[PDB]
């Protein structure tokens, strides 16, 4: 993919420019020197876009043309078998209930509720991860 | 040859057809419907709070409310209306019509979708359930300023629920953004490159990037605040730089938030205009570049909300907001150009889009007026600011959302909403809105600051409050035609037995059966431009679309 | 069994799957009457009777809508 | 300002405006075709309506009558 | 069809970027309130024992190489090498977090607390969240090993192993940054 | 398990209390969880007494008759059901709870009633730990006692029928595998897997329901 | 190689993709909606209680009327187990056709009843109303088998 990488490179360039400009303009002309709270956010949003753009760049350099990236193409090119898309599942609502229990146990300071919520989150996430890998029962 | 049909399609459906499919679903269409319904319920709740506020603000004197109850009212109104109605409605429209527009069978991660929806719902319910506490809900502002939300001040048990509900909702939103980015990048039709996809999809991609940048820092700030409230963590004391630290963090979050809830509705209206103008979208790549520019600039202006503290570098942020004012102008001009010299027909989506245009123009004018420091030195923290952001918020979310509903109701249901009720609804909304929020500019220019529960009769401005509350009640009554229309037209109402009930459609979603099948597609057309359905239904038009595409 | 149709309840011959509608209607009416009479012995307050009357009115409205729609043939 | 008239406006203006707008808009003609009356001829295309109920050319009988 | 650029990889990458922004917020909390306390800004009752902060950093750095060897053995279809390397990684990550807990105990024993100081607050809140992320990574390791145990090895298992691996690499390098900021710059 | 939780968890520490004296009292006065419904019923029942000639009928009489009515309605249920449904045959095969929607809804309603009565017994603990008013909890219980059972009945009925429909769908078609194809003329199908024989054109012939559970995941 | 009247287009499958201008419908039935609904639940619930598709035809029969009616009956999905009711408001003619599979179930004792009810209701100018009455009586007559 060539255009996504270019988008992220544009964003990273602008963010780095803005971060450096803000840092050096608040080093002077400011009440107490460098501002130290917007500077950090700016360098690390630069780092975010940089990470994403670099990953996309490597994947693009390690890839041959794709029917999506390619113009000139027809629908007989993508004829094949896509991945695995999960049909019906009921684990998400249980995960959300467990996380909400832990959150309300953290709002009102109740340690037992926090412990129960964490245990339920571990259980529900385990159920979600193993859903399509449990084998038949051994009897 | 004759061919058998039914006298009328089935109204409701069998018994037991929905409740179990609602819990274990993974398809994006049902999840988008659920999004929309619950977000409108929360909209009604917030509006009720606003009506209580108005009916108290008329008639000087505390007639039936208190000071605490008024503070809780405006806090919860702001919180609900911004975080439990707009941010999820964005993902509602996304889940509805993004995979259809890119030609995909499903979203990238189908269970993360349902996880996001349920996280949103339960976080909202947690945050709202502070009213059953005897002390009440959160009583600080929507913004939760620096030492007022401490443990000494604001000691109740509503602030805790506020914080935790916001944290859960933010987690849900981050997951939704991840899913949308991955879906737009990977799953895509075998013919369309990224410079052929519709503008709605591009706006959604950019908004998801902004979400990923913005929300984690809010979760960090909220965890710091909860640590400070439950452990005495000396993080935000004014003794340290604790008063300005919170403001910097919060506003670095909070401006990207308003742009997040602004961009996709620009997309919606830019997608409705060409269908009813019978023309192409004016300046495709120009609109894409304007969107990218607004996105890049939205994160480096966060401090134009902190002029009156006397602790920021004013020229930097003032100049850069003046700068961000430009791409919105080019976007506006491209819309007006797309409407220029076409064949206009004003059905309800077009009508709501024109209303959006007018209201957003006035709001943006007031905002760019607000962006200069020596003027914000007077009009900040007054009702001028309230009028401004109510213009922009209303004109964007409310009008573009009603437009999107009236536009995509057939593509998700197979029925048609009534049009006389739609026109009545639009005119009621327009009149009530412009009569409830127009006088507040004058009301705030002369001294009347925001967040007051009472005032004295010796002061002025007692007639303007009466006009504003009359307008608020008109706006409140304007919602009955819409819910009646939706309640009747979902079961009865003229069925749609064709594709593209609004002729001259685009965007590859008007090339599949009106209620789309599971997996959304039974065949795809050959993709050569950004109007594939138009070239599919009118094949005698490609020569004329390629010949005269550059006159201008 | 007394009788429902299989296209409504697929497993209609495997177990009890029908309860008469008069039972539900008159039960709703009786529960509304109970909610209404539960405010006898007014113990220094009226925040509670607002809720009582609201819930009773909602129940009566639901029962009335169902009865009226069944009487005119809009349901079965 | 004269509490009675404040309440009066707040309670009366919205409903009055609703009334005028409803009488303006809700009394027009919808896009539905107006009913067919059997005194006049039948010009619509032929109509065949099935039942669809039971999921999945020798005649057995017949009858007639001409009104 | 299958559009070779993997999907789980893109998802994990974008989520890792968001988590980086979370840690950005924490860092911004730390840097302010350090420009306020003048002079010996670590108050006198605190002394950072360096003789124990270096070993745990080195065991984490070595665990990175162990995880990389595991994913190497994963990309070719044999599970037992994956299991051995990931068990090693789990063990030494557990050792790291145990050492961190020991330092917390010995530090609160005669000095800093969360409600006692501002430096104590920023220090504990900057290191405890990283500890929580490490614990989440350990739980992920356990779940992945069990899933490899319960059925046949296919490419999906390899993808899961890869994404868990470089999530762990992310947590490792962000710890490197935290450590170099807290202990050496001061 | 009993030894472990009798060694590690503490129950009834009588020494923290004192000997019984008719003049002193404490704040948590609950019985063990199998009498909490009796206590809750006594808490949320309104004060209705009758005073006639030279006599008095107090309020707890109501608790007495309601308790007795419950204890009489429990053992006499099979005869009620056989009188109402009119089925008197021998049965040795069990029913799945989803095949009998009305009885499942009745049972869910009774369980909801029991849960409301049990939670109405820990009013003090709930109102103290979770910051809620005490009068609020009393009225919440008093109203839930009437509006929660029917709501639960409705939802349980609809849920049972939904489960039945989900079973019939996998009987008619095959088991969904979750794999998607693109079918060179741009169509998406989902590759079901049949449970029995197939017809000439590849579609499976529908089976008949036999009261037994059906698989839903391909890995089972 | 057909005309495809200005908006229709044949896709890669056999499906037709039609469109409509913003201000029209796609049914054009000269009857009210609240009578179409009634005719529909009649046609459905009477077909449940009889195990036989019921159909209704309204176009012209400009030939030997019974011939044309049995010509039309071959368009129901399972014509052999089906009951059709044809009506031509210009020729003022009623025709009821059966299938071979639906017979011996009390049908010819009910067809003249339905025809007479439909005629008696048509003699005032109620088309949908007489159709409803006839479908009701014929569905109540036929027995399941
Ligand atoms: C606050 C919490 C209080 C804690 C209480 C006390 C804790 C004790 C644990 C509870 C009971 C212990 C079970 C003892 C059996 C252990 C022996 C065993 O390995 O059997 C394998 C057993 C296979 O049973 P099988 O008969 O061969 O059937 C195989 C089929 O494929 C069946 O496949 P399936 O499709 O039908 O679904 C499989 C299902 C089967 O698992 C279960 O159903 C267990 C839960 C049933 C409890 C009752 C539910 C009540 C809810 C209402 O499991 C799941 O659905 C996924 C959930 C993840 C469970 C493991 C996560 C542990 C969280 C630790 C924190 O799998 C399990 O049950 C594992 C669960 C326990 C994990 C091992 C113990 C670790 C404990 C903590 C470690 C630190
Ligand atoms: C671009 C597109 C535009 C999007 C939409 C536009 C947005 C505009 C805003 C909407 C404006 C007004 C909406 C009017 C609705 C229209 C009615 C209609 O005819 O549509 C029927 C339409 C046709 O349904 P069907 O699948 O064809 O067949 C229905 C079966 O006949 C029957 O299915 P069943 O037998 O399996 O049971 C279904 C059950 C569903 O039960 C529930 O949903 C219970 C929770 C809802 C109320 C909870 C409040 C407390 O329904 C009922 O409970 C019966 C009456 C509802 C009770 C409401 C009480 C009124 C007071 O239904 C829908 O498609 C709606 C889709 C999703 C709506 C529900 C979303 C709920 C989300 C989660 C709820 C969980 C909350 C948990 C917390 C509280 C605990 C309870
Ligand atoms: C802070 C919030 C943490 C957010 C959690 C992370 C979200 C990651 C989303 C990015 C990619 C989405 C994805 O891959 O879909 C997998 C799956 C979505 O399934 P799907 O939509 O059907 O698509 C299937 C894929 O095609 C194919 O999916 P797959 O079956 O091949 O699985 C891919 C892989 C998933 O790949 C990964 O993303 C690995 C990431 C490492 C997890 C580290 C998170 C720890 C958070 C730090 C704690 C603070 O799964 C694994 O290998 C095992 C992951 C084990 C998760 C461990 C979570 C433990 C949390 C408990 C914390 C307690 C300790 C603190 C006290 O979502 C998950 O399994 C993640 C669990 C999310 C639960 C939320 C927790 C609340
Ligand atoms: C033309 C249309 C336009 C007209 C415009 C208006 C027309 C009238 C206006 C009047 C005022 C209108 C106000 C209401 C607005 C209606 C809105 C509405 O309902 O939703 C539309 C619409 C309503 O559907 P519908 O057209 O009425 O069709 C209903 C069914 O198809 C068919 O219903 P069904 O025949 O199946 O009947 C169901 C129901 C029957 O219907 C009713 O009568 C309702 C009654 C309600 C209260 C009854 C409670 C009984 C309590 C007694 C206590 C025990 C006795 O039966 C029940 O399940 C009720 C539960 C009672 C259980 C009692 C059994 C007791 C067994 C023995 C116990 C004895 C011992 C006692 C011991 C107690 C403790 C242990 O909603 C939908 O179709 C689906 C909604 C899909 C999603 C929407 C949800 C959005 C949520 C947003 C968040
Ligand atoms: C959903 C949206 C939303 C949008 C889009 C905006 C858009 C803008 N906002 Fe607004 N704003 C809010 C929501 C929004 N705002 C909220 C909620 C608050 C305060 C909340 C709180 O404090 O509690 C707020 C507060 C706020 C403030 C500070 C108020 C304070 O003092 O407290 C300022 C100025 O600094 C500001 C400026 C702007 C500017 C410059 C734009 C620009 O984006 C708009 C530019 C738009 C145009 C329409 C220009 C039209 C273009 C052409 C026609 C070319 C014209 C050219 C010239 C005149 C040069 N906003
Ligand atoms: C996206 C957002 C959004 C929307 C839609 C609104 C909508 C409205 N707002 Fe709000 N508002 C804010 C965002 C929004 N607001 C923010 C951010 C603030 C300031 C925050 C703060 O200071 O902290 C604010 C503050 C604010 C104030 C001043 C508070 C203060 O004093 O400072 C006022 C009133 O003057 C007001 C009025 C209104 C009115 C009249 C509407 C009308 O649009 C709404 C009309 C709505 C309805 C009436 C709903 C209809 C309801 C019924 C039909 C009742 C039915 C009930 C049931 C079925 C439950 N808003
Ligand atoms: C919010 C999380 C913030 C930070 C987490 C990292 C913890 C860092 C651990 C180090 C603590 C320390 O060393 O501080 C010693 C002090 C001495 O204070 P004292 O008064 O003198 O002693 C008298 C004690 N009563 O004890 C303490 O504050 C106790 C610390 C409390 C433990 C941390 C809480 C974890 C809860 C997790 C929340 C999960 C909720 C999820 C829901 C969405
Ligand atoms: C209100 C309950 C309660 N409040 C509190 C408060 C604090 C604490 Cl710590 C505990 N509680 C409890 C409590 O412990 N409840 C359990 C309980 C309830 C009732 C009965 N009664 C026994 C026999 C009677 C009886 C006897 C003869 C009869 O024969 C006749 F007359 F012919 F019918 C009928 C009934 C009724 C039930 C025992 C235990
Ligand atoms: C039906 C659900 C209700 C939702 C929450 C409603 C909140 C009502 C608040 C008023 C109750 C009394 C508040 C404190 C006393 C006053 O004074
Ligand atoms: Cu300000």
């Amino acid at each position: 993919m060539h255009i996504e990488a270019r988008l992220f490179e544009i964003l990273t360039a602008f963010f780095a420019l803005a971060a450096v400009v803000y840092a050096v303009l608040t080093a002077m002309f400011a009440t107490g020197g460098v501002e130290w709270a917007g500077t950090t956010a700016l360098v690390l949003t630069t780092g975010l876009t940089l990470i994403t753009g670099t990953f996309f760049r490597f994947v693009a350099r390690r890839l041959d043309t794709r029917p999506e990236d390619y113009e000139d193409a027809e629908i007989s090119d993508g004829a094949g078998e896509l991945g695995f898309f999960a049909p019906h599942s009921w684990w998400p609502i249980l995960i959300s209930l467990s996380f909400s229990t832990a959150a309300v146990g953290a709002a009102l300071w109740l340690p037992w509720l926090i412990a129960a919520g964490v245990a339920f989150v571990i259980t529900s996430v385990c159920g979600l991860v193993f859903e399509y890998y449990w084998g038949p029962e051994k009897h | 040859e004759l061919e058998a049909r039914r006298p009328f399609p089935e109204r409701m459906g069998p018994k037991g057809n929905l409740i179990y499919k609602l819990i274990t679903t993974t398809d994006h269409k049902l999840i988008g419907i659920m999004y929309c319904v619950v977000c409108f319920a929360f909209f009604l709740v917030g509006g009720l709070m606003a009506l209580f506020m108005r009916t108290e603000l008329a008639m000087p004197g505390l007639q039936f409310l208190s000071n605490e109850q008024f503070n809780q009212l405006f806090t919860m109104h702001g919180t609900v209306m911004l975080l439990f109605y707009a941010t999820p409605i964005v993902f509602g429209f996304a889940n509805l019509v993004l995979p259809l527009q890119i030609g995909a069978p499903d979203v990238a991660f189908p269970r993360l979708n349902a996880l996001s929806f349920w996280l949103f719902l339960f976080g909202a319910l947690i945050a709202i359930a502070g009213f059953i506490t005897p002390g009440g809900a959160a009583d600080f502002g929507w913004t939760a300023y620096s030492p007022l939300t401490d443990a000494i001040h604001s000691p109740g048990a509503g602030g805790d629920l506020w914080i935790m509900g916001l944290a859960v909702g933010g987690l849900g939103t981050i997951l939704g953004g991840v899913n949308m980015i991955t879906t737009v990048v990977c799953m895509r039709a075998p013919g369309m490159t990224m410079f052929r996809m519709p503008i709605f999809t591009w706006n959604i991609l950019v908004t998801s990037i902004l979400v990923l940048i913005a929300f984690p820092i809010l979760t960090a700030a909220l965890f710091g605040l909860a640590a400070d409230r439950h452990l005495g963590a000396h993080i935000y004391d004014p003794a340290n730089g604790g008063v300005l630290l919170w403001q910097h963090l919060f506003w670095f979050f909070g401006h990207p938030e308003v742009y997040i809830i602004a961009l996709p509705f620009f997309g919606i209206v830019s997608e409705i205009f060409p269908v009813f103008s019978r023309k192409p979208i004016f300046g495709y790549t120009t609109l894409i570049y304007a969107t990218l520019a607004i996105a890049a600039l939205s994160v480096a202006v966060w401090a134009h909300h902190m002029y009156a503290t006397g602790a920021v570098l004013l020229p930097f942020f003032s100049f850069m907001t003046f700068l961000i004012a430009v791409p919105t102008g080019i976007k506006f001009f491209n819309w007006i150009g797309t409407m220029w010299k076409g064949q206009l027909t004003f059905e309800t989506p077009m009508l709501f889009s024109v209303g959006f245009l007018i209201t957003f123009l006035l709001g943006g004018l007031s905002g760019v007026l607000l962006a200069s420091p020596p003027l914000d030195f007077h009009v900040t923290d007054s009702y001028f600011v309230i009028a401004h952001f109510h213009y922009v918020l209303f004109g964007t979310i409310v009008f573009a959302t009603y437009a999107g509903i009236y536009f995509w109701f057939p593509k998700m249901t197979g029925r048609l909403l009534d049009e006389r009720l739609g026109k009545l609804h639009f005119w009621l909304t327009f009149i009530g809105f412009h009569t409830t929020f127009l006088v507040q500019h004058w009301l705030g220019d002369e001294g009347m600051p925001r967040r007051y529960a009472d005032y004295l009769p010796t002061d002025g401005f007692t007639t303007l409050n009466v006009i504003s509350t009359v307008g608020a009640f008109i706006l409140g009554v304007s919602m009955l035609p819409f819910v009646w229309n939706v309640f009747k037209s979902w079961r009865y109402g003229e069925p749609v037995t064709v594709d593209d009930p609004w002729g001259y459609g685009n965007s590859l979603e008007w090339a599949t059966s009106c209620p789309p099948p599971r997996h959304n597609f039974t065949e795809l057309p050959r993709i050569r431009s950004e109007r594939p359905a138009f070239e599919l239904h009118y094949p005698h038009m490609v020569e004329r679309m390629r010949a005269e595409a550059h006159v201008g | 069994h007394t009788g429902v149709d299989v296209e409504d309840v697929p497993s209609a011959e495997w177990g009890w799957s029908h309860m008469p509608i008069g039972v539900m209607h008159i039960g709703g009416l009786l529960s509304a009457a109970f909610l209404l009479v539960m405010m006898r012995g007014n113990h220094v307050g009226h925040v509670e009777d607002w809720f009582l009357i609201g819930f009773a009115a909602v129940i009566v409205a639901l029962v009335g809508r169902n009865w009226w729609l069944r009487r005119r043939g809009w349901i079965r | 300002m004269s509490t009675a008239l404040t309440h009066g406006l707040i309670g009366g203006v919205p409903l009055v405006l609703f009334a005028v707008l409803a009488l303006i808009f809700l009394t027009r003609k919808g896009p539905h075709p107006d009913t067919y009356k059997m005194s006049d001829p039948w010009t619509h295309a032929p109509i065949l309506w099935a039942a669809e109920e039971p999921r999945e050319v020798v005649i057995g009988g017949g009858a007639s009558g001409k009104w | 069809s299958l559009n070779r650029p993997n999907m789980v990889s893109v998802g994990t990458i974008v989520w890792l970027s968001s988590e980086l922004m979370f840690f950005a917020g924490l860092f911004a909390m730390y840097f302010t309130a350090r420009a306020q306390a003048g002079g010996a800004w670590p108050p006198e009752p605190t002394e950072l024992n360096l003789a124990l902060a270096v070993p745990v950093t080195l065991v984490l750095i070595a665990s990175s190489f162990t995880c990389q060897m595991g994913v190497f053995a994963a990309e070719r279809g044999d599970v037992f090498g994956l299991r051995r390397w990931y068990v090693i990684t789990f063990l030494m990550g557990l050792f790291f977090v145990l050492g961190q807990g020991y330092e917390y105990i010995h530090l609160v024993e005669h000095g800093t607390t969360i409600p006692g100081s501002a430096y104590g607050s920023v220090f504990y809140l900057a290191t405890g969240f990283h500890g929580l992320h490490v614990i989440g990574g350990l739980v992920a390791f356990v779940l992945l090993l069990a899933r490899t145990k319960m059925s046949k090895f296919t490419p999906a298992q390899a993808t899961a192993a890869i994404v868990v691996s470089y999530y762990w690499h992310f947590v490792d390098i962000v710890w490197i940054a935290l450590f170099a900021t807290i202990y050496f710059v001061r | 398990v009993l030894g472990l939780m009798g060694g590690l968890l503490q129950i009834n520490p009588i020494w923290n209390l004192g000997p019984y004296k008719p003049s002193q009292v404490s704040a948590g006065s609950q019985p063990d969880f199998y009498m909490m419904w009796t206590e809750g019923l006594a808490r949320i029942w309104p004060p209705w007494e009758f005073y006639f000639w030279h006599h008095t009928i107090p309020a707890p009489v109501w608790v007495a008759v309601i308790m007795g009515l419950v204890f009489v309605l429990l053992p006499a249920y099979p005869f009620l059901e056989k009188r109402f449904t009119g089925d008197y045959a021998h049965h040795n095969l069990l029913q799945r709870p989803r095949d009998v929607p009305v009885r499942t809804a009745i049972g869910a309603m009774a369980i909801a009633f029991y849960m409301v009565l049990t939670l109405a017994a820990m009013n003090d603990i709930i109102a103290l730990k979770f910051h809620i008013s005490l009068n609020a909890t009393t009225w919440i219980g008093r109203i839930g006692m009437v509006i929660l059972p029917p709501f639960v009945y409705f939802i349980t009925y609809r849920w049972c029928i939904g489960l039945q429909r989900s079973d019939r769908s996998v009987l008619e078609h095959g088991v969904e595998t979750g794999i998607i194809k693109r079918l060179p003329h741009g169509a998406y199908i989902e590759l079901h897997q049949p449970l029995g024989p197939v017809d000439e054109h590849g579609h499976p012939i529908p089976l008949q329901y036999q009261g037994a559970p059906l698989p839903k995941r391909m890995n089972k | 190689e057909l005309d495809l009247p200005y908006g229709s287009a044949l896709t890669s499958s056999g499906r037709i993709s039609a469109v409509t201008e913003p201000g029209e419908l796609s049914v054009h039935y000269p009857f009210p909606t609240m009578d179409l609904v009634v005719l529909d639940d009649a046609l459905k619930y009477g077909s449940r209680a009889a195990k036989a598709r019921f159909a209704v035809y309204i176009g012209p029969l400009g030939a030997d009327t019974a011939a044309t009616a049995r010509e039309i009956l071959a368009n129901v999905p399972t014509p052999e187990n089906a009951v059709l009711l044809a009506v031509s408001p210009d020729q003022r003619a009623i025709e009821v056709v059966y299938g071979a599979d639906v017979k011996g179930r009390g049908i010819e004792s009910a067809a003249p009843l339905g025809v007479s009810a439909a005629a008696a209701s048509f003699k005032e100018g109620n088309l949908i109303d007489g159709l409803i009455s006839a479908v009701r009586v014929m569905s109540a007559g036929v027995s399941p088998a």
